[PDB]
């Protein structure tokens, strides 16, 4: 007898995850500000192969870099830091409309900084 | 507990 | 679907500092005193929708006070904002509740000792019990650490929304989209970007 | 546009002032932000007060009345008494009439509570000024007009309850002494009459929302009234039975029980014994049957959250706590309350389980509370076994990670405390809960670990026989969870775990060396395992077990042909390899602290030496090379040898203190020599680069080392006991190494660490090199005080090591200020008092210490021409630059050390400490009173900051003032009491008498 019982990114690969800080250039104010702090994902769409960058704040998750790793991009290095890249970003949507920003990237020792540019740019080239 | 020396993570 | 928070607290807490860092991610080092109020929006996600809070970041400074119990009519909560290395600013938290409670009766009110990320700590946590007797949650949180930064509006949410079990959820992700008279426009804002120098080196991250 | 309320030269358009409000309250954006500013422009302008009659008339926006009470609020509170008489009697007269007004309409009396509070409030502000003076009436009038409507006479249990709360709850901040106590008098006087209405309308009254505002008032009045109106009236019987039914009453009624339960009370009466008990009984009975039983599963109903539960459930914590830890005693001997006690209890015990840190610390506190007294108190432990039981299972299941650290020792001190009341039950649980991990029911990550931080928390509190029983088993069962588990997750929570226990009982560890040996090399087993935590893990467990079982590291054991420390080291390298440089340092130190246990001189410096070995070699290497071509030191890989090295000798140094001396002495002058080159190469990089060089990865790198270095050397004088090697080895190289270098080098390029160091140099040497102490002022205090003179907020590590290197001067070495050129002296007291003047509390502190220091060296040296020079140039600069700190709101968190050093300063003077006179031949009579001098310069520099007090009221605080310049909690009253008169018009001079 039968008796009757009571994101936005799934698309998407994960091909490369780190730790970081991200901050963003106030030119007006000669001086970098926080933007977040959390998982820095590169993320390749099944559907067309491109990678982004995505990368949501602790605990609010709330989103404070998503925009594709253009092939002009480059990654320079800061005065103060052996351990960060410096680049400049044409169309980040991160807070609406997009919008162009000179971005900082921080992370926890020189290793994770320099793999990062390994998978950096070879992401680049996925992106053509 | 020389067992102690068997204590392995893995 | 929103509400009306107002922040409260000495001057020099850090209120200011703490939502800039909910609105913007950034961590301002300068003390620039508010002048009456500031109000911001502050959305979060939730699984159950969107909420939106309506900050009323006010002054702690007497001389800087504005219109001080006018600006608490109709608030549906609040945070009071003490600082863990000055006993002053705990000892003024009762007179910061009083005259708070006097314009708004029966609110759920958080209760925040900023900057616990300081070493030389003097408002020790046993002191810390002036929100037993009036209902208020109580948070250790830091604005430069980010320790508990978040606890103090999910405790609200909960409250305000009436569902214990609200939790924060990641915002959907769109997929982001794809001239040369402006080459050397990004490059000289590049080149001043990289000569200056990012702050606190010896963090972490 | 709304700018047009601001001309007051037209009259108010009431129309434009709501438009502004509600743009403010109800628009967004830049009409708020300009709404606000306008709305603050007009509320601050001093004439505004004269147009609230007006708006309380003629508007509409219940905004905007509340805004002209604002108005009228800083009016009465800070200008009242200098208004024609005929406006003081004109404001009260429409603020009582327009409260009348507001109550009547019962269409008012709703939807404008927020407005109608505002009122009484404003209204009980003129009360402060005028009653009952000037109204004796107020009270009988406000009982007349209660009994002839429900509306007014809610609202007269309003404006009680904020009264009662101004004159006992807030008055003394706000009032003077006199002031307070008039008040407090005055409503004391009249409270029979008070407390008659108060228990009518609670007898008799229907209307719940006036009984709520009733018993509100009743909360505010248990803080101060006498006990009889509480035990000779019925007034326990109605609120611990017919109010305890309500909901609405519930919450008020139970706030005012737990107030009662800490009223005065005499502690020999039978009779007021049996009210405490017959309430708490109540109270109880009303709960079971109308609100839960004690079964009722509080955890599930404090995690639903409906309604007000969880205000509710928080309430009920209080009260239960409050009572019983005051109470408790009269349940514990009658047989028949015996079910109380024990269902009171066990409420407890249900609050207890509730997922909420804060409530569970307001409960932990007063199980705390319990067990100390069962632990003690003969007779009584037994009557609560099966209480303490249930706590047992409560604490060990919620336990929190040691180091939260006070949660923790508070859950450690109690389960220590039930576990010396029935140590049986105690293990009986923890094996039991053992076995629930190895079966897998209650297996978790979080589970397993809040076990052992229990079972660790217990060390010391059981017998040695039973401690070895009960490790024994509890390593065993651990060690079987482990191999039952896979994956590095889930073996490394569990072996952790393991260690974690181990290291918490080294009474066992000591008595079983074989097990201990096995034990350390199995955390150097680990010392190698990649899996991420597990290598900080045996680091922390090495030097834990270290601290605690020194002696049977440096003692050789029966079996063993050397002591273990030798076994340690000669395998240092290949133990270590794996690991961080931080967790290597971790690992030489706790070789010190072995090292150190070895009392024989010879041998210690040899295990030190051999401890050394790897550190001293790759140091000498680099030194040759070095010295070689000081390229290398732009080798980052070098750079960071360097500094890896210097942390390890710091790291030993920390254990090993005196200890250490020799080892200093093999690197004390090559280091130096590295400071040295090391400072060149900075300078030379910040010279081909710019300030900006400061920044860089590299300078950064030989900042570091430089840093090490003041580390160590401040580590090593701070705990050497040999100091005449201190003052003829150490110090001149190393002043001849870094002072030169700290003056000579850009601001952006100085090392506060310097003035650290020599404050340590000259804590524990400065008595004997006074010519150091000079030489270190010469070098850094005029540099050091031009970074830190133009703001507040600049170098802020140089400026907190900066005044503590002053202080330490001033207290060691005081000559060392009589050598300064005047000028320089002059330098030293502006520096003084520019810290007074910080809010940052370390400088704020400091700088009031060294006066206070500074005075007292002024007054030691007697009758001599500097000390007289110096209160000649320097007593008045100190009385009215500590009188400024005192007086401009901006530096409350120094108000006892301000007070402290103006009673010193005002002592002088009227003890004759001070032998010329204070004046000028010209200005005084000659043989004025330095007395009536300071008097005399005190009225004037009062009258000239704060012109609007009258010149008695001057007269009066500095006739009190320096009369009680003895007696610093009086002094400290008057002062306080001057603040407050500071911020109103019309004080009463006679306030100052209040003491006499
Ligand atoms: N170390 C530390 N500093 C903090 C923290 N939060 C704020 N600060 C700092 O404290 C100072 C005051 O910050 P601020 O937001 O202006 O405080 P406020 O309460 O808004 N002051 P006001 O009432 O006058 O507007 C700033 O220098 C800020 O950088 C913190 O969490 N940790
Ligand atoms: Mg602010």
């Amino acid at each position: 007898i039968h008796f009757e019982p009571v994101t936005m990114e799934e698309d998407e690969e994960v091909l490369y995850k780190v730790r970081a800080k991200l901050f963003r250039f106030d030119a007006d104010a000669k001086e970098w500000k926080e933007r977040g702090t959390g998982d820095c994902k590169f993320l390749k769409n099944k559907k067309t192969n491109k990678v982004r960058i995505l990368m949501r704040r602790d605990k609010t998750l709330k989103i404070c870099a998503n925009h594709i790793i253009a092939p002009e991009y480059t990654l320079k290095p800061n005065v103060g830091s052996d351990r960060s890249w410096v680049y400049a970003c044409t169309a980040d949507i991160a807070e609406g409309e997009a919008e162009a920003f000179t971005f900082a990237i921080r992370f926890g020792s020189k290793e994770n900084a320099d793999k990062f540019k390994e998978e950096f740019e070879k992401a680049q080239e996925i992106n053509k | 507990l020389r067992a102690l020396e068997r204590l392995q993570i893995d | 679907v929103q509400f009306k928070l107002v922040l409260v607290g000495d001057g020099g807490t850090g209120k200011t500092t703490f939502v800039k860092r909910h609105l913007t991610g950034e961590f301002e080092k300068k003390y620039v005193a508010t002048l009456g109020v500031e109000v911001h929006p502050l959305v979060f996600h939730t699984n159950r929708g969107p909420i939106k809070f309506n900050v009323w970041d006010t002054a702690g400074q007497e001389k800087f006070g504005g219109l001080r119990d006018g600006y608490y009519i109709q608030a549906q909560c609040a945070i009071i904002m003490f600082d863990v290395t000055s006993r002053v600013t705990y000892k003024n938290v009762p007179n910061w509740h009083r005259d708070l409670v006097r314009v708004c009766e029966n609110i759920p009110i958080v209760l925040c000792g900023n900057k616990v990320d300081i070493k030389d700590r003097k408002v020790k946590a046993k002191s810390i019990v002036f929100h037993r007797k009036k209902n208020l949650q109580y948070y250790d949180i830091s604005a430069k650490s980010n320790y508990n930064f978040e606890k103090p509006f999910l405790w609200l949410a909960r409250k305000l929304i009436g569902d214990p079990n609200l939790e924060f959820v990641a915002m959907p992700a769109l997929a982001p989209p794809e001239d040369p008279a402006l080459a050397a426009q990004y490059e000289h804002d590049l080149e001043v970007a990289q000569t200056t120098a990012l702050p606190d080196e010896d963090d972490d991250l | 546009s709304m700018e047009g309320i601001l001309d007051f030269s037209n009259d108010l358009d009431i129309a434009l002032l709501d438009q502004v409000v509600s743009t403010f309250y109800q628009g967004s954006g830049v009409q708020q932000k300009q709404a606000q500013e306008i709305l603050t422009k007009f509320q601050d302008n001093p004439d505004a007060w004269q147009k609230a009659d007006q708006i309380l008339q003629f508007s509409t926006n219940p905004q905007s009345k509340f805004i002209a009470l604002s108005i009228l609020d800083k009016l009465i509170t800070r200008k009242w008494k200098l208004l024609p008489n005929d406006h003081r009697i004109g404001i009260r007269n429409f603020v009582v009439g327009m409260i009348i007004s507001m109550c009547q309409d019962d269409e008012v009396f709703k939807t404008q509570k927020n407005l109608i509070n505002k009122s009484d409030l404003t209204l009980v502000q003129i009360l402060k000024q005028e009653w009952p003076q000037n109204w004796p009436e107020f009270i009988p009038e406000l009982i007349g007009s209660s009994s002839s409507s429900v509306n007014v006479c809610e609202n007269n249990m309003i404006v009680l309850k904020l009264l009662s709360e101004e004159v006992f709850d807030f008055s003394a901040e706000q009032m003077t002494q006199a002031k307070a106590l008039h008040l407090k008098n005055s409503m004391s006087k009249e409270f029979e009459q008070i407390f008659k209405l108060c228990f009518q309308v609670l007898e008799q009254g229907s209307s719940s929302s006036l009984i709520v505002a009733t018993l509100e008032s009743l909360l505010r009045y248990l803080h101060w009234i006498p006990y009889r109106y509480i035990y000779e009236t019925n007034i326990l019987e109605l609120l611990s039975t017919k109010f305890m039914t309500s909901p609405d009453t519930r919450a008020i009624t139970l706030k005012c029980l737990t107030e009662v339960s800490n009223l005065k009370i005499p502690q020999d009466n039978d009779l007021i014994k049996r009210q405490t008990v017959l309430f708490f009984q109540n109270t109880l009975q009303q709960i079971a049957t109308s609100v839960m039983p004690v079964t009722a599963d509080l955890k599930a109903t404090y995690a639903n959250a409906n309604g007000n539960d969880q205000s509710f459930l928080q309430d009920l914590a209080m009260f239960l706590t409050t009572y019983l830890a005051r109470n408790r005693a009269l349940l514990e001997s009658d047989e028949s309350l015996r079910e109380l006690l024990l269902n009171a209890h066990q409420y407890l015990i249900q609050l207890s389980k509730i997922e909420e840190r804060e409530l569970f610390k307001t409960t932990l506190d007063y199980w705390h509370n319990l067990v100390a007294d069962l632990f003690y108190e003969p007779l009584k432990k037994h009557i609560y076994e099966e209480i303490c039981s249930q706590l047992r299972l409560v604490i060990i299941e919620n336990m929190v990670r040691p180091e939260t650290i006070q949660l923790y020792k508070s859950e450690r001190e109690v389960l220590v405390y039930l576990t010396h009341l029935n140590v049986i039950d105690t293990e009986e649980i923890m094996i039991s809960k053992l076995a629930r991990q190895i079966d897998g029911s209650e297996w978790s990550w979080h589970n397993i670990n809040t076990l052992s931080w229990a079972i660790g928390s217990i060390s010391g509190t059981m017998s040695e026989d039973t401690e070895k029983r009960f490790v024994v088993t509890v390593i065993k069962d651990l060690l079987g969870l482990c191999e039952q588990k896979r994956g590095k997750d889930n073996k490394a929570v569990v072996a952790s775990d393991i260690m974690y226990v181990v290291g918490q009982y080294p009474r066992f560890l000591k008595a079983h060396w074989n097990f201990l040996r096995t034990v350390i090399l199995k955390l150097f087993e680990f010392m190698h395992e990649t899996h991420e935590g597990v290598q900080d893990m045996a680091c922390d467990t090495f030097i834990k077990i270290v601290q605690k079982c020194k002696y049977h590291f440096v003692i050789q054991q029966p079996r063993e042909s050397e002591p273990f420390i030798q076994t340690i080291i000669r395998d240092i390298q290949k133990t270590t390899a794996d690991l961080q440089p931080q967790q290597v340092h971790t690992f030489y130190k706790a070789c010190g602290i072995i090292i150190s246990e070895e009392r024989s001189v010879a041998e210690r410096n040899r295990l030190l030496s051999d401890l050394m070995q790897l550190p001293n070699m790759a140091w000498d290497t680099i030194v040759e090379q070095s010295t070689a071509n000081p390229t290398l030191l732009l080798d980052s890989e070098t750079v960071k040898i360097i500094a890896n090295i210097i942390k390890t000798n710091v790291a030993v140094c920390t254990s090993m203190g005196a200890d250490f001396y020799p080892q200093l002495g093999h690197i004390y002058y090559n280091m130096l020599q590295l400071y040295r080159a090391v400072s060149s190469m900075i300078s030379a990089q910040v010279a081909a680069e710019g300030l900006i060089a400061t920044k860089t990865p590299k300078v950064r790198g030989l900042r570091t080392i430089k840093k090490e270095i003041l580390k160590l050397v401040e580590t090593y004088i701070s705990k050497a006991r040999n100091l005449d090697d201190v003052v003829k080895v150490l110090v001149e190289p190393l002043l001849n190494a870094v002072l030169e270098d700290y003056m000579n080098n850009v601001p952006d390029a100085r090392d506060a660490e310097v003035l650290n160091c020599m404050t340590t140099v000259v804590e524990k040497v400065g008595h004997m090199i006074p010519q150091g102490v000079i030489l270190i002022l010469q070098s850094v205090f005029e540099c050091t005080l031009d970074m830190i003179n133009k703001d507040f907020t600049e170098y802020p590590e140089h400026r907190v090591e900066f005044y503590k290197l002053l202080k330490v001067i001033n207290e060691k070495s005081f000559a060392a200020f009589l050598e300064l050129p005047p000028a320089a002296f002059k330098l030293f007291v502006d520096a003084i008092c520019w810290a007074f003047k910080h809010n940052n509390r370390d400088v704020e502190v400091n700088g009031l210490q060294i006066a206070l220091d500074l005075v007292k060296n002024i007054e030691r040296m007697g009758n001599v021409p500097f000390a007289n020079e110096f209160h000649k140039n320097y007593f008045f600069i100190f009385v009215s630059e500590t009188f400024f700190v005192l007086t401009d709101s901006d530096h409350k968190s120094g108000f006892s050390k301000q007070a402290l050093l103006l009673m010193k300063l005002i002592s002088l003077v009227y003890d004759n400490k001070i032998s010329v006179p204070l004046y000028q031949e010209a200005e005084v009579p000659q043989g004025t009173s330095n007395q009536v001098y300071l008097s005399q310069y005190l009225a004037n520099m009062l009258s000239n900051a704060f012109p609007h007090l009258t010149s008695e009221q001057i007269a009066s605080f500095l006739s009190a003032l320096t009369k009680q310049c003895k007696d610093l909690v009086v002094f400290k009253g008057t002062l306080r009491d001057f603040l407050v008169q500071i911020k109103e018009v019309g004080g009463d001079p006679t306030d100052y008498l209040f003491a006499e």
